[PDB]
């Protein structure tokens, strides 16, 4: 499982070109000698990666790298029940993941990238572990994905992608109304709550009762 | 957009549990499409990338339920026959202009042959390289997903060992590109730790090229460090490992001190000019990494325990012989006469007896090159040790192809008409001995059983003749038309004494001959062919025949952490002042902090492995060298201010060193290790300090009071 950690912790330092890299080398001094997952703080094993999808700064061939990590790191399926506090970490990828940014660059396009994020939003959405996250976070994630599939600016395919992503997302949702019973009983339910509160939030990714 | 939401549904399906009850025809169908989307650069590049991820998933739901079915078979003998090229991708046809059962097992191999098509270097001219680092990627991920779990299924271990192995060294020898050498090194890195002990062969040969071209462009050099940096790290104790099982062994070639000596070559400064600044910080990574676990295995036993190991075991003292058995290779090849009467008088042989030499041609692999082994057997009058020898072998239920196949192997026959005829009567008398007597047994409608034909010995020479011959004519390629089936039929029509042969064995003898080259030791004069010679004869020993051990784990389980601690002895007395070397000489020459006090740390831990271990010159030379950095060893005298001890408070290289080496010389348990030239320097330090006023000269004041001065 740790073999998985320190060999994508060399790629993505190497792909750097020998602040950042003190995360990642910090990491890998940690488990250079620690044989299985122990008491770790896992929300820090994940933290150095989430610091590249999040800065803005970053060129877009490297978040690319690390969207690509993350896929990779759900794939295998080494954050598990067993290591502690994997609600936080599984929350705080989703909660990067949300603000991602990068600047433009001639290596790969905008798309790759703005793809990979859309089908790790996806992974995590339909998976177990989609069932332990937040409404804030998974509201920013629902914004995230409305302004991907409403902005006509991207191309097409990206569209279609966001879209069926979205209806996916949407089976996620409203299936979980089977297993939990409805609030009160036989209230006199009065309706006041607003028709507008919610908008649409406008596009911030690409190149440029809450909390329970 | 319609391309894309293809790929949706179908992994959809397949992620889906309905996609478990699809079949392999289709599901091999779907694999090539989405392989022939991903690899294709026609479509948009964005297209590409959701074909790249989807395929991840698909290769995951595929290799997962490897863990749920059972081995097959009884774990009998695997004779590899299926060719490495029957499966190939097919061009992109989406776009503007045992399979049909359920599914399961058996449509992993086609997948993997996918793959190594990919990946293989006769290919090269047709995929390119972006398909290329995806498919080592591919390979990676299902790999790494269920490694453990391959150890199993030989039809799997044989491709995954052979041809995908065989294309890894070629990219690492020939490539170029620095992306692809990234995923290949990536892929052998993960092949070295998850199937380490079941793949022993391939590493040797893939670390002495990996050493040969890092040591004599400069940006490979880099990369090729990085990424076999982690076998150091994340293993367990990696050195110790590939000592215990190949170094101290005989037949295979040097790879642990091999990889000493060339981290420690590597690690000096001087290397900073043929390579660029980032390899000498890991190369000495892994050389602290060395010392700090082995001091990690210290802390257990104690001083008086080890020096109880009276036998002096067994396995160091044949590697003590192993540099007088690389002489006996070179003596026999040049000479068969000669040479066995020196190989016997050095006693490497229990005897001189046919069974015994017999035993050693049989279990000896890599030296005694096997054409001169071939010439021996030959000899006009030692039919004796040639039918003991033969004899040896098994060919418990095995096929005639498979028996020969078996054969071939291990050594060239020779080349003459009249040479050749002796092998044949001993293999066929061992193949007669090797089956069982036949009485209403055979019948010519039956199948699917080796026992139920018991071909006569002068038939099973026939055999043999013909399908030498056939193997001789069919694969030369400048040579044309093959004979085929309804004339190699017409040949052999009675055989079996006065009684015909059945179809099932000759049509599954011409398969399997179609299928794939017999293999044979092969050398030529000067280069041509090198790697590819090299590698057949590498992989002829082993691949062609597996069966399923045991005791899959190493045996580093079975030794006790004492026998460790023994057997490390072989690892210092060849390896320490080449590291203490190294050590002394980057440490005087580096300046910066935290580099100079892991190295203080690091030889401090070394010193005490030389305390322990009863090595008086190492032991000596170390801290001599310490003393000579003290900077205590050859302005007026005035809080004492003096010219020694301004030079000791301005310096922290000589500040720091004092202190370990008081408290090396503190930690001691044994005082005959000390030598004349360490006394002396300890005693001239204890003079210099009571020079400058520096050490107070009273440190026995009860003598004083007693004797009340």
């Amino acid at each position: 499982p740790v073999t998985i950690i320190i060999k994508e912790c060399i790629n993505l330092s190497t792909a750097m070109r020998k602040p950042f890299l003190s995360g990642f080398i910090q990491l890998r001094l940690m488990l250079n000698k620690l044989k299985n997952l122990d008491n770790i703080d896992s929300l820090t094993i994940l933290q150095p990666f989430l610091l590249i999808v999040s800065t803005s700064s970053i060129s877009g061939y490297i978040t690319s790298l690390a969207l690509d990590s993350l896929q990779k790191f759900f794939t295998l399926n080494i954050i598990n029940e067993s290591s502690q506090n994997y609600i936080g970490a599984h929350r705080a990828t989703v909660n990067a993941l949300t603000h991602c940014r990068f600047e433009g660059s001639q290596q790969l396009s905008d798309d790759s990238v703005l793809l990979k994020v859309v089908f790790l939003l996806r992974s995590i959405v339909d998976s177990p572990y989609g069932d332990l996250l937040s409404n804030s976070i998974i509201y920013d994630v629902l914004q995230t994905i409305l302004s991907l599939a409403c902005n006509n600016r991207r191309s097409e395919v990206l569209r279609n992608a966001a879209q069926s992503t979205m209806i996916a997302v949407t089976v996620k949702i409203f299936s979980k109304l089977k297993t939990i019973e409805p609030v009160n009983v036989n209230q006199i339910y009065i309706n006041d709550e607003s028709y507008t509160n919610d908008v649409l939030k406008a596009d911030t990714i690409g190149t440029n009762y809450a909390d329970d | 957009s319609v391309l894309l939401k293809v790929v949706f549904l179908l992994r959809s399906i397949v992620d889906s549990p309905y996609g478990d009850l699809l079949s392999n025809s289709i599901i091999y169908d779907v694999l090539q499409t989405i392989l022939s989307l991903a690899c294709n650069n026609r479509r948009s590049e964005v297209l590409r990338n959701a074909a790249q991820s989807t395929m991840i998933a698909v290769t995951v739901k595929i290799f997962s339920k490897l863990k749920t079915i059972e081995p097959v078979n009884v774990n009998q003998i695997y004779i590899n026959d299926e060719s490495y090229t029957n499966d190939v991708l097919k061009a992109d046809t989406i776009g503007t202009n045992y399979a049909d059962d359920n599914y399961g097992l058996p449509v992993v191999r086609q997948y993997l042959n996918l793959l190594l098509s990919l990946i293989a270097p006769e290919n090269e001219l047709k995929h390119s390289y972006s398909t290329r680092i995806f498919g080592l990627e591919l390979i990676q991920t299902a790999l790494e997903i269920s490694g453990d779990r391959l150890q199993l299924y030989p039809r799997l271990f044989t491709l995954i060992s052979d041809p995908i192995f065989k294309s890894i060294l070629f990219i690492i020898q020939n490539t170029t590109k620095l992306s692809l050498l990234q995923a290949t090194l990536q892929l052998f890195t993960t092949l070295v730790v998850i199937l380490g002990n079941n793949l022993q062969l391939q590493i040797e040969l893939t670390l002495t090229r990996i050493f040969s071209i890092l040591l004599d462009p400069s940006i490979i050099k880099e990369l090729l460090i990085e990424q076999i940096s982690i076998l150091w790290t994340r293993s367990p104790s990696f050195f110790t490992s590939t000592f215990i099982n190949f170094d101290c062994n005989l037949d295979r070639a040097d790879v642990s001190i091999n990889f000493l000596k060339a981290l420690t070559k590597l690690a000096l400064p001087e290397s900073a000019l043929t390579t660029t600044e980032s390899v000498p910080p890991i190369c000495l990574e892994g050389l602290v990494s060395l010392v700090d676990d082995m001091f990690d295995h210290m802390k257990d036993i104690d001083r008086e325990e080890f020096g109880r190991q009276k036998n002096e075991m067994e396995i160091l003292k044949k590697r003590d012989r192993k540099t007088e058995f690389i002489e006996c290779t070179n003596a026999f090849n040049e000479k068969p006469k000669k040479g066995i009467p020196m190989l016997i008088e050095k006693g490497f042989i229990a005897s001189d007896s046919d069974k015994d030499i017999a035993e050693f041609l049989f279990n000896n692999n890599n030296r005694m090159n096997k054409k001169t082994i071939g010439l021996l057997l030959c000899h006009p009058d030692k039919v004796s040790l040639l039918n003991e020898y033969i004899r040896l072998f098994d060919f418990s239920g095995l096929r005639v192809d498979e028996a020969i196949r078996i054969l071939l192997t291990k050594f060239r026959l020779p080349g003459e008409s009249q040479q050749i005829e002796r092998i044949i009567e001993a293999f066929s008398s061992a193949y007669c001995e090797n089956q069982d007597y036949d009485p209403s047994k055979i019948s010519d409608n039956a199948e699917d059983d080796i026992s139920t034909v018991q071909p006569d010995a002068d038939s099973v020479f026939i055999l043999s003749y013909s399908i030498i011959m056939l193997n001789t004519d069919l694969h030369n390629p400048q040579v044309k038309e093959h004979m085929s089936f309804e004339d190699y039929s017409g040949n052999l029509k009675g055989c079996c004494n006065h009684k015909d042969f059945p179809f099932w064995y000759l049509d599954r003898i011409y398969c399997s001959i179609r299928d794939k080259e017999i293999v044979m030791p092969e050398e030529h004069h000067g280069n041509e062919k090198w790697f590819e010679d090299a590698w057949n004869n590498l992989i002829s020993s082993t691949t062609v025949i597996t069966e399923i051990k045991k005791d899959t784990q190493s045996v580093m389980d079975k030794l006790t952490p004492l026998e460790l601690l023994n057997f490390d002895r072989a690892i210092f007395k060849q390896v320490g002042p080449s590291i203490v070397s190294t050590l002394f000489n980057i440490y005087v020459v580096a300046s910066d902090d935290h580099i100079s006090t892991r190295m203080i740390t690091s030889l401090d831990k070394c010193s005490y492995i030389s305390a322990f271990f009863d090595f008086k010159d190492l032991f000596n030379d170390i801290l001599n060298s310490i003393a000579k950095g003290t900077t205590l060893i050859n302005m007026p005298l005035v809080i004492p201010v003096s010219t020694d001890a301004v030079r000791f408070g301005r310096s922290f290289k000589g500040q720091l060193n004092t202190v370990v080496f008081f408290r090396i010389i503190r930690r001691n348990k044994d005082p005959k290790i000390f030598s004349k030239e360490l006394w002396l320097n300890i005693v001239n330090i204890i003079l210099t300090l009571y020079e400058d006023l520096i050490l107070s000269p009273d440190i026995f004041p009860d003598l004083q009071k007693r004797l009340k001065l």
